[PDB]
RNA sequence: ACUUUGCUCAAAUUUUGGAAGGUCUUGGUAGGAACGGGUGGAUCUUAUAAUUUUUGAUUUAU
RNA sequence: UUGGGGCCCUUUGUUUCUUCUGCCUGGAGAAGUUUGACACCAAAUUCAAAUUGGUGUUAGGGGAGCUGGGGCCUUUCAAAA
RNA sequence: AUACUUACCUUAAGAUAUCAGAGGAAAGUCCUACUGAUCAAACAUGCGCUUCCAAUAGUAGAAGGACGUUAAGCAUUUAUCAUUGAACUAGUUCAUUGAAGUCAUUGAUGCAAACUCCUUGGUCACACACACGGCGCGGAAGGCGUG
C-alpha cells in the first residue's frame, strides 16, 4: 500500500543484518514497497573484517521479508 | 469438645473459614493446598496433633465463637496448654477459649463405639425450641 | 486502529524497541509508518547477548518489532477519549 | 485476470470451480465418495481419517480420525495412536493430502 | 479515509504520508498540541489524591491516654491569604523546576578543549542531531577549531570574579551581619 | 465458504482446542471471531507428557503455563486451571468437538443455500 | 480471585489488569486500553515476567518457588503477530457504576464542547 | 356423549387473564418523539490463505 | 433557644459545588449555579486589566411532588373444570 | 477571524439479526411501527442463588508489592583469538606484531532468612450471646430467571 521512506538513505553505504545471523553491507540503489531492497558492490561482513568477508555480485537484491534492521553508516 | 470467643465472623463459607482456622493453629498442616476437605458424617481426622472436626453456624446467637472438638479428651486439654494462656492470635484478634460446656457430638460416636435415642431427643427438643 | 495512531503520537520522544530477535533498540523516533516499520535516530543498541554499541540512524521492519515502549504521558492522550464529540466533516 | 476486478458472484463461480475443478477437488471427491484420507501436518504425525467438511484455507472438519505420531530420543522410537470420533482442523497445519484407494 | 486531528480537531481530507507530515509539522498544531500536554500534565500535580479514610473505633485505653494529653491549636490562613500563597509556592515550584546549575560551565570558559566539549553543537554524540533540530527558519558561534594560542593569559581585566552563592529568601537574616575583612 | 462459520454455532460446548505449542486446552466455548479467535470460559490446560524415558517436553509451554498464574504449586503434573482464556486464532492447531452433536444440522450453511435459492 | 463476565469479549474488558502470553514464553501484566483488528493492544503499567533456563527443569513434573526475572516498562504497544493468549488478572480501580457515572459526565462535557464551539464560531 | 323419568345414599370451590383501590419496596426526575441526510464511530461480508500481524519455519529435531 | 455528653475535623488550600469574608476560646456568614460562571496553562506585547488559543470544575445528602418497575391484600369482570 | 500568494493532496465496495408463514407490486426480487419462532442489546426487576468485604475487649492482622536493606550474606562457576622469536616436556612460561573486545568479579548463578518501608479494604450495625451447622443494612464481583 505504502512505500517505505528510506529516500534519505539511497547512495549511501549501508548495513542491514540478513536473517538472524548474517549482515550485508552494500550502497543501497533502489527499494520497493515489500521493502526488497536491492544494492551494489554487496560483501557479506563477518568476524574478521578483512579476512572472512567476500563480495557477492555487482548487483545484488534482497526480499524484505529477511530484512530485520537497516543501518546506515554514512552522513 | 473444646469452646471458643472473639473469632472473625467475616468469611462465609465453612470450608474457606475452617481454612483460615485451621491455618492460623497449625501453619504447614495438612491443609494449605486446598484440593478438598473431609467430611466426617455423624456417627478420620482434620489435622494432625489432636484436631478432628470444626463447627461454625450463621446464627446471630452463635456468630462469633465457633467449636472445636478433638480425638480425646487429654489431647483437647493438651491442645489448650500447648499454648499455656498464652494467647494465639487468629486473623485480627487473641482468643479466649475455655472447655465446652456440652460433650463433643462426634466424640460421643467415639464414646459409645467404645445412638439413635441421642438424634430422636435432638428432633423432639429441637422441634420444641422451635416453640 | 488506535494502537498505530499512538506510535504515530510518540514521533520525535525517545523510545525503546524489542526486534523478535532479541535485539533492543532504544532511542529517539524520527519516522513511524502504518505498517509499524519505524526509523530512529541516535540510537544505543543491545545485541540479544547484551553486547551494547550505539549507531547515529536505524530503520527496522515492522514485520521484526516485538514490543515498543513509549514515553508515559501519553496514557492520557486524547485517543484514548471513548466518549468524544467531533464536528462534522468537510464536504468534498 | 486479478481478483479485484471481479464481482461478488463471479467470486462465487471462480471458488466453485476451484473446488469442483482444481488442486482440492482432490479432497472434494474424497467427501462425496465417502473414501478415507491421510493427512500430514507440519508438526510431523499423520492422521488418517474421513472428510465431513472442507474449506478455500484447507481446514476440514473430520469424523473418525486417527492420529498416528512416534517419537525418538537418541534413538530409541516408539509409536503412539490416538484415537479421535469427531474433529476440526485447521488448515495452515497440513502438508500432504493423499486420497486412498 | 480522513485523518481528523483531534488535538487540532480540525479535520484534514484524504489522509497521505505528504499532507499528514505537513499538518503534524505545522507550527498551529505544534502549539495547540503542546499546550495540551502541558494541561494534561499540570493536572496530574493539580489533582489531589483525596484518599478514601477508613475510621475505627477509638479504644478505651488510647483514649484515656489521649485525654491527658492537651489539644494542640491549628492555625488557617483567610481565603484571600490562601490565594495568594498558594500561587507563591507554585510560582517557586516552577522556580525549582527551571534552575539546573550550570556553573561547571563557566568556570571552564577558558579552556583549551572548551569549544569541543561544552559548546554541544560541535561535539561527536549530540553534535550532528542539533543541525537536524535546528528550525525550518521559513522566513525574516564559538567554531570548533579555536587552539590555546588564543588568550594566552586568561587574566588581562577580562574575567568577572565568581557569582557569590545563592541563598533563601525567607532566611535572609540568618547571614552573619559584618564580614570578616574589608572589601573594596 | 467460510468454515469457521460452523465454529459459531458450537458456542456453549466442551471443547479441546489443541495449539500449536502442544499445549491442550479443556474448557466451555464462548463466541468464536471470525479469524477463528477462540474465547473459553472454565479451562484446564496442559501439557501432554512424552514418556520416552524422559524426554524433556516444551520449554516454552512450560513457561507459557506457569506464568499464566493458573498452575497451582501442589500440582503434581504440569496442568493449569483457569477461568476466561482469551486464545488468538493463528496459535490453534486442532480442535476436538464432542461425539454427541450431529454435523448434519450444523454444517449447512446458510449463506450456501441462500445463493443457490435465490438464482 | 476475580470471575470475568461469562460472556466477555476483549472489547467489553478494558482497563482491567490483564496477562498477555507472547510465542517466546514470557509475559506482559497490565491495564489494557486499546487493542487492534489484528489484536495487538496497548498496556498501560506493565512488566515483562521471564522464567530464566536455569528455574525451568523446577518446572518439570516431579510447593514449587519459580524466581521470575521481571522488568519494568510502561505504556507499551504489542504486536498481535507476538501474542499468544490473555488471561485476566485483575479488576478496574473503579466499579461498574463508577465507570457509569464518569462516562454520563464525560459524554455531557463532550456534547458541551459542541455548542461552545459552534456558537463560539457562527457569531464572529 | 347429551337430555328426560324413577329408586337409593341457580348456588358454592379452584386455575388462568383483565380493571380499580390499599400497603410495602425500588428506580427515575430534564429532556424525549417523529422526520431527514453526498453524517461520525462500532459490527459483519468480500477483495484478503502470496514478503509488514489471523490459514504457520521458535515442541530443536536429522 | 440554651446547656451537657459522644464521635469527626488529614477537611492537611480546615468540608473540596464555586467566588468573596472568615475560623481552633470553632463547625460560620454573603452572593451564584450550564446557551452561564469559576479555576488554571500558554504566549507576545502593551506595560499589572483584558486580548487570543487550550485543559478542567459546576458536587454530595434528605424530603415533598410527578413518573417507571416489582411483590402482597381486597373488590369487579371473562374462560375452563 | 478576514483578504492575497505558494506548496501538498482528493470517495475500496456492500450491508445492519435469522428462520418460517400470510399479503401487495410459473420465476426470482422488493416491501408489509404484518403474524409466529429463535437470537442479540439496553433497561428494569427478582430470587432463603455463589464468593468477598480488617484489631480496638487492642499496639494487631489479610492481599499485593519494594525497579528496599542486611549484603563484598552463604554455596558455586567464570575472564579473549591469530602470527614470530627464546626456553621447555615430547603440552607450558616470557617478549614482540595483528584482529575484534557491553559494563560488571563488591559481578553472574543457585539457596534461605530476618528486618524495614509502600498501596489497598464497610477498619458498618447489633452483639460477648453453649451449637449441629443462617434467614441485619449495605457495597464489589458473578451465575440463573421473568418483564
Ligand atoms: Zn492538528
Amino acid at each position: 500500500v505504502s512505500t517505505p521512506e528510506l529516500k534519505k538513505y539511497m547512495d549511501k553505504k549501508i548495513l542491514l543484518n540478513i536473517n538472524g545471523s548474517r549482515k550485508v553491507a552494500g550502497i543501497l540503489r533502489g527499494y520497493d514497497i515489500f521493502l526488497n531492497v536491492v544494492l551494489d558492490d554487496a560483501m557479506e561482513i563477518n568476524g574478521e573484517d578483512p579476512a572472512n568477508n567476500h563480495q557477492l555480485g555487482l548487483q545484488t537484491v534482497i526480499r524484505g521479508n529477511s530484512i530485520i534492521s537497516l543501518e546506515a553508516l554514512d552522513a | 469438645a473444646l469452646y471458643f470467643q472473639n473469632l472473625p465472623s467475616r468469611p462465609a463459607n465453612k470450608e474457606n473459614y475452617t481454612r483460615l482456622l485451621l491455618k492460623h493453629i497449625n501453619p504447614n498442616n495438612k491443609y494449605a493446598i486446598n484440593p478438598s476437605l473431609p467430611l466426617p458424617h455423624n456417627k478420620l481426622l482434620d489435622d494432625q496433633m489432636g484436631l478432628l472436626e470444626v463447627s461454625i453456624s450463621r446464627s446471630s446467637k452463635m456468630t462469633n465463637q465457633a467449636f472445636l472438638t478433638f480425638v480425646t479428651q487429654e489431647e483437647a486439654d493438651r491442645f489448650l496448654e500447648k499454648y499455656t494462656t498464652t494467647a494465639l492470635k487468629v486473623q485480627g484478634r487473641k482468643v479466649r477459649m475455655g472447655k465446652a460446656r456440652t460433650n463433643s457430638l462426634l466424640g460421643l460416636s467415639i464414646e459409645m463405639q467404645k445412638t439413635y435415642n441421642l438424634d430422636i431427643k435432638k428432633v423432639l427438643k429441637a422441634r420444641k425450641l422451635k416453640r | 486502529g488506535i494502537p498505530v495512531k499512538l506510535l504515530n503520537e510518540a514521533q520525535g520522544h525517545i523510545v525503546s524497541l524489542e526486534l523478535t530477535t532479541g535485539a533492543t533498540y532504544r532511542g529517539k523516533l524520527v519516522e513511524s509508518e502504518d505498517s509499524m516499520n519505524v526509523q530512529l535516530r541516535d540510537v544505543i543498541a543491545t545485541e540479544p547477548q547484551g553486547a551494547v554499541t550505539h549507531m547515529d540512524q536505524i530503520f527496522v521492519r515492522g514485520s521484526q518489532i516485538k514490543f515498543i515502549v513509549v514515553p508515559d504521558l501519553l496514557k492520557n492522550a486524547p485517543l484514548f477519549k471513548k466518549n468524544s464529540s467531533r464536528p462534522m466533516p468537510p464536504i468534498r | 485476470r486479478p481478483k479485484h476486478e471481479l464481482s461478488r458472484a463471479e467470486l462465487e463461480e471462480l471458488e466453485e470451480f476451484e473446488f469442483k475443478h482444481g488442486p482440492m477437488s482432490l479432497i472434494n471427491d474424497a467427501m462425496v465418495t465417502r473414501t478415507p484420507v491421510i493427512i500430514s501436518l507440519r508438526n510431523n504425525h499423520k492422521i488418517i481419517a474421513r472428510v465431513k467438511a472442507f474449506d478455500r484455507h484447507c481446514n476440514m472438519v473430520l469424523e473418525n480420525v486417527k492420529e498416528l505420531w512416534t517419537e525418538k530420543k537418541g534413538k530409541n522410537v516408539i509409536n503412539r495412536e490416538r484415537f479421535i470420533s469427531k474433529l476440526f482442523l485447521r488448515g495452515d497445519s497440513v502438508i500432504v493430502v493423499l486420497k486412498t484407494p | 479515509t480522513r485523518y481528523y486531528c483531534e488535538y487540532c480537531h480540525s479535520y484534514l481530507t484524504h489522509d497521505t504520508l505528504s499532507v499528514r507530515k505537513s499538518h503534524l509539522v505545522g507550527k498551529n498544531h505544534l502549539r495547540i498540541t503542546a499546550d495540551y500536554y502541558r494541561n494534561k500534565a499540570r493536572d496530574i500535580i493539580n489533582k489531589h489524591n483525596h484518599k478514601r479514610r477508613h475510621i475505627g473505633k477509638r479504644g478505651r485505653k488510647e483514649r484515656e491516654n489521649s485525654s491527658q494529653n492537651e489539644t494542640l491549636k491549628v492555625t488557617c490562613l483567610s481565603n484571600k491569604e490562601k490565594r495568594h500563597i498558594m500561587h507563591v509556592k507554585k510560582m517557586n515550584q516552577k522556580e525549582l523546576a527551571q534552575t539546573s546549575i550550570d556553573t561547571l560551565k563557566l568556570l571552564y570558559d577558558g579552556s583549551p578543549g572548551y569549544s569541543k566539549v561544552f559548546v554541544d553543537a560541535n561535539r561527536f554524540d549530540i553534535g550532528d542531531l542539533v543541525k537536524a533540530s535546528k528550525l525550518p527558519q521559513r522566513a525574516n558561534s564559538r567554531s570548533r577549531d579555536e587552539t590555546c594560542e588564543s588568550n594566552p593569559f586568561p587574566r588581562l581585566n577580562n574575567p568577572k570574579k565568581l557569582e557569590p552563592p545563592k541563598i533563601l529568601s525567607q532566611w535572609s537574616n540568618t547571614i552573619p551581619k559584618t564580614s570578616i575583612f574589608y572589601s573594596v | 465458504m467460510k468454515l469457521v462459520n460452523f465454529l459459531k454455532k458450537l458456542r456453549n460446548e466442551q471443547v479441546t482446542i489443541e495449539l500449536k505449542n502442544g499445549t491442550t486446552v479443556w474448557g466451555t466455548l464462548q463466541s468464536v471471531s471470525p479469524q477463528m479467535n477462540a474465547i473459553l470460559t472454565d479451562v484446564k490446560l496442559t501439557l501432554p507428557q512424552p514418556r520416552l524415558n524422559k524426554l524433556n517436553s516444551n520449554g516454552i509451554a512450560m513457561a507459557s503455563l506457569y506464568l499464566t498464574g493458573g498452575q497451582q504449586p501442589t500440582a503434581s503434573d504440569n496442568i493449569a486451571s483457569l477461568q476466561y482464556i482469551n486464545i488468538r486464532g493463528n496459535t490453534i492447531r486442532q480442535i476436538i468437538l464432542p461425539d454427541s452433536l450431529n454435523l448434519d444440522s450444523l454444517l449447512v450453511d446458510q449463506k450456501q443455500l441462500n445463493s443457490l435459492r435465490r438464482s | 480471585k476475580i470471575q470475568v463476565a461469562h460472556s466477555s469479549r476483549l472489547a467489553n474488558l478494558i482497563d482491567y489488569k490483564l496477562r498477555v502470553l507472547t510465542q517466546d514464553g514470557r509475559v506482559y501484566i497490565g491495564q489494557l486500553m486499546a487493542f487492534d483488528k489484528h489484536m495487538n493492544l496497548v498496556l498501560n503499567e506493565c512488566i515483562e515476567e521471564r522464567v530464566p533456563k536455569t528455574q525451568l527443569d523446577k518446572l518439570r513434573p516431579r510447593t514449587l518457588n519459580i524466581k521470575v526475572e521481571k522488568r519494568v516498562l510502561g505504556l507499551t504497544i504489542l504486536r498481535g503477530e507476538q501474542i499468544l493468549s490473555t488471561v485476566v488478572e485483575d479488576k478496574p480501580l473503579l466499579s461498574k457504576k463508577e465507570r457509569l457515572v464518569r462516562d454520563k459526565k464525560e459524554k455531557k462535557q463532550a456534547q458541551k464542547q459542541t455548542k461552545l464551539r459552534k456558537e463560539k464560531e457562527k457569531k464572529p
